[PDB]
């Protein structure tokens, strides 16, 4: 019910973008949900 | 405190009153387990295996 989980992802997700950008090898990150799965890994949760 | 990623920046404890900047420490913590760390603590770091 809260939003504080949804903050831990989005997070995560911002920071290995930024560790793409100032090393990685994009200049401009664009997540994609194909791209997804690569940043914050594989779906735990779907059989609700 | 320590692991709040904005209030690192400013940490205060009782004994030096003085607020600390801990912005820059790259912290890192080991359990043995996952399950057990209280919820708060363990949603947000990255639990590598």
């Amino acid at each position: 019910s809260g939003v504080r989980n949804l903050q831990k992802q989005v997070e995560k997700v911002l920071r290995k973008s930024a560790y793409k950008i100032v090393s990685g090898e994009a200049e401009s990150v664009e997540v994609t949900p194909e791209n997804l799965q690569d940043f914050v890994g594989k779906p735990v949760f779907t059989v609700e | 405190e320590l692991l709040d990623p904005e209030q690192n920046a400013n940490f205060l404890d009782h004994y030096l009153d003085v607020p600390v900047d801990l912005s820059k420490v790259l912290f890192i913590c080991t359990a043995n387990v996952t399950d057990t760390i209280p919820e708060p603590l363990r949603d947000r770091m990255e639990m590598i295996n």
